[PDB]
RNA sequence: GGAGGUCAACAUCAAGAACUGUGGGCCUUUGCCUAUAGAACUUAUAACGAACAUGGUUCUUGCCUUUUACCAGAAC
RNA sequence: GUAUGUAUUUAUUUUUAGAUACUAACAC
């Protein structure tokens, strides 16, 4: 309220300093139709993002607000958007009334407005699955971090905690010492998209830390839809959860049901 | 040319333009012959790319 | 809530059907019942 | 003809509260999301203004199997995830009436030509020892939240605030293992 | 006839040369508009046009101004304008009818080429959208015509 | 109301040397005979265009390893 | 002066002489 709701957004990015299309030379010859390189192959393509958003700072009131619109501008998501108040769609992270809005047509398609597919994908890449509702991302590549080591798994932890913790209502999480993955859970679909279109392509630390000035050499943090968990424990947990659920639901059928006679 | 006609097609009556013209996708003006020509050229040439 | 159906024209250009696309499919057949196939050697194969 | 014929599904809750409304009906627009072949594609919008247009996902073979709607995919009566409906019918009975789909391709492009109908359609800083949603949710209401951090492998971790988490020690304590953290 | 001074073309009438400072400032600013400044977005894009279309509009309502209302010009510049592209006969003749006096454009009036009926909502005044707006609460989207950037064409508003 | 428009839609444009409507009589509506009114555009060294392109099938050739691309005549 | 084919995973998913030889876009 203080905060968001009365200070208008403020422009993230002139227009003027939006990157360049024409990602750079990934081969010899530019191609005009598919936006890629042409021949040969560069040692693979992905970088940092020179972008992030701050949640507190950035995030306001825009058109689609007045306008009544229900999906989140992605580009603020990334904290790239140039088109600040003017813009369509909603500056601010998701909280539960306006999934409340969403609610109806959550089911198709992600809070960004975009229609999910069936299958996942083959390294569960970027969009989820109409079929099953995910709200558990994959934090990996770890080495977004750069190469700093760190005194203890509670400089990841913490950290991550520190960055998704601002996204959106966090059920639980856990990093993995063994194998570097974080797993992080929310309390709602919608936060997960968002959270996964604004960390994916990140960097870490303090403002300042060390070699915070090079953060931009490094590859980014992969920030993927996640799979089942396979320990007892946690599936017990989900068998549970869908009882209970399925239980409340049953109450609703019998209401309507009841009222149909 | 004289020794065989070939007494055009009624029902030819409908042409590309008047068909064309009418959707909200194109739109008239005037300009000069070489600008015509010009952009042609290059309407062409992206087009082959 | 009733409804209206109508045609949206398309751009002359673009192509019409967007999603018409050549692609090969194997259909099933679906049987429901069964028809009857009903009709009414031994020194023959010597022969033939 | 084929695919014209049918005509569309869809709920009455997406549909909206407006008496007559006017839907745009294009013969081939985008395959389903499911079987993979083309179809017949409707907009519409809910408000005569409304800026969001709504578009029919699936075919409406591919609905009618699974007897959902094109626009919600949900269940044409109850209003419920498919993949709910079939655990509820599974309560009755014991172990079945789970909808196996379609990996590959044509095999999905096959199945959905098939006039099956489906199995789920028949039917139809204080330390604290001994979730984040419910712990910040409460603590949220009675004073100053500052961070939460529980580590469920260890089953205990810190509250941190900005007095007023002494005003939380009326509450807090045995709800619950909680002390002034170092 | 054409813009260009092509020998066939008559010279100027006499009221000429007090104009034409004005006139040319429109002309420098049209170079301008079309000088392609690049722009990612979609949006910033149909502004760049929204800009020509706009300027052509007010040197069109400098002369209907001239001519129709201080008749501070003979009819024989006038004409020779419109027969040298300074102007837009048509669009003119909208402002002289009756509704239309404050009108973006042809487009906008076209019946044929809008989906259902017609007549962009850039024709319909705020007063109204106000009103329909009332109703849902939910105050009024709508911003700019999409052909144009007008709005409120109608004249009342 | 008059003049227009490098505006649109809908009609019509190759045939008993050829159109349409209407009145009357016979057969039993069609059709035949008789009476009457009006016929824009296109036609006699024949046709909407005082102009002149291409394609398909089928034959006949011509180049000539074969296919596209072709040679030059005809019919549809 | 060989079509053509196969593979190209980097970013960490929860518990002592030589004969018989084979072949060589290398020399009529
Ligand atoms: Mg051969
Ligand atoms: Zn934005
Ligand atoms: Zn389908
Ligand atoms: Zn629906
Ligand atoms: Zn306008
Ligand atoms: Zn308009
Ligand atoms: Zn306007």
């Amino acid at each position: 309220m203080t905060s968001w709701r009365d200070k208008s957004a403020k422009v993230q990015v002139k227009e003027s300093e939006l990157p360049s299309s024409i990602p750079a030379q990934t081969g010899l010859t530019f191609n005009i139709w598919y936006n890629k390189w042409s021949q040969g192959f560069a040692g693979n393509t992905r970088f940092v993002s020179p972008f992030a958003l701050q949640p507190q700072l950035h995030s306001g009131k825009t058109r689609g607000d007045n306008d009544g619109q229900l999906f989140f501008c992605l580009f603020f998501a990334k904290g790239m958007c140039c088109l600040g108040p003017k813009c369509e769609y909603l500056h601010h992270i998701p909280d539960e009334e306006d999934i409340g809005k969403l609610a109806l047509r959550t089911e198709v398609l992600d809070c960004f407005g975009r229609e999910k597919f069936a299958d996942y994908r083959e390294d569960m890449g970027g969009i989820g699955s109409f079929r099953k509702k995910n709200k558990t991302l994959y934090v990996g590549g770890i080495d977004g971090a750069l190469n700093s080591k760190h005194l203890k798994p509670a400089q990841i932890e913490s950290r991550i905690r520190f960055v998704f913790s601002r996204l959106g209502d966090i059920d639980r999480i856990r990093y993995v010492e063994s194998k570097n993955c974080g797993f992080v859970k929310f309390k709602y679909q919608a936060n997960a998209e968002f959270a996964k279109e604004a960390m994916s392509n990140q960097t870490l630390l303090l403002p300042s830390d060390k070699e915070w000035d090079d953060r931009r050499e490094g590859t980014g943090l992969l920030v993927k839809w996640a799979n089942e968990d396979p320990d007892p424990a946690a599936q017990k947990r989900l068998q549970e959860e869908l009882k209970l659920e399925s239980l409340n639901m049953m109450v609703h059928l019998i209401n309507n049901n009841t009222n149909s006679a | 040319n004289e020794l065989h006609p070939t007494l055009p097609t009624n029902h030819n009556k409908t042409k590309l333009l008047k068909s064309l013209k009418n959707t909200k996708y194109f739109q008239q003006t005037t300009i000069d012959w070489v600008e015509a020509g010009l952009q042609l050229c290059r309407q062409g040439h992206n087009m082959l790319n | 809530h009733h409804i209206e159906v109508v045609s949206k024209q398309m751009d002359p250009l673009l192509p019409r059907f967007v999603g018409k696309k050549a692609r090969k499919v194997v259909a099933p057949t679906e049987n429901d019942e069964v028809v009857p196939v009903l009709h009414m050697g031994e020194a023959d194969p010597n022969e033939w | 003809d084929e695919i014209n014929e049918p005509p569309p599904n869809i709920c009455e809750q997406c549909l909206g509260d407006e008496a007559n409304i006017r839907m745009t009906k294009i013969p081939q627009g985008s395959e389903c999301k499911i079987c993979t072949l083309p179809f017949t594609l409707y907009h519409f919008k809910t408000s005569k203004r409304s800026n969001n247009i709504i578009k029919t996902l699936i075919c409406v073979r591919c609905a009618t199997q699974r007897n959902i709607c094109q626009c919600c995919m949900l269940d044409s009566r109850w209003h419920i995830p498919i993949q709910l409906r079939d655990h509820l019918i599974s309560l009755v009975n014991e172990e079945n009436v789970m909808t196996e789909e379609a990996k590959n391709d044509m095999m999905k492009r096959f199945l959905s030509l098939k006039n099956v109908k489906l199995g789920g359609a028949q039917i139809t800083i204080d330390a604290s020892i001994p979730s984040q949603l419910l712990g910040i949710k409460k603590w949220k209401d009675g004073n100053s939240l500052s961070l939460i951090v529980n580590h469920k492998a260890k089953c205990g971790g810190l509250r941190f605030q900005s007095s007023e988490t002494l005003v939380t020690p009326k509450g807090l304590k045995r709800g619950l293992i909680d002390r002034f953290r170092i | 006839m054409p813009r260009i001074k092509t020998r066939r073309s008559k010279p100027a009438p006499d009221g000429f040369e007090k104009i034409k400072p004005t006139l040319t400032d429109f002309e420098i600013q049209l170079r301008d508009a079309q000088k392609d400044k690049s722009s990612k977005l979609a949006a910033k894009s149909n502004e760049q046009l929204w800009e020509i279309m706009q300027l052509h509009h007010q040197r069109s309502r400098y002369i209907y101004t001239l001519y129709y209302k201080r008749k501070a010009i003979s009819k024989d510049l006038y004409d020779w304008l419109i027969k040298e592209k300074y102007a837009d006969k048509l669009l003119i003749a909208k402002w002289r009818k009756t509704g239309y006096e404050k009108l973006c454009c042809l487009r906008c009036i076209q019946k044929n080429e809008t989906n259902n009926g017609s007549t962009c909502i850039c024709r319909v005044p705020r007063a109204q959208l106000e009103e329909e707006a009332r109703k849902k609460g939910t105050q009024v989207s709508f911003h700019q015509c999409v052909h144009c950037g007008c709005r409120g064409c109608a004249s009342t508003d």
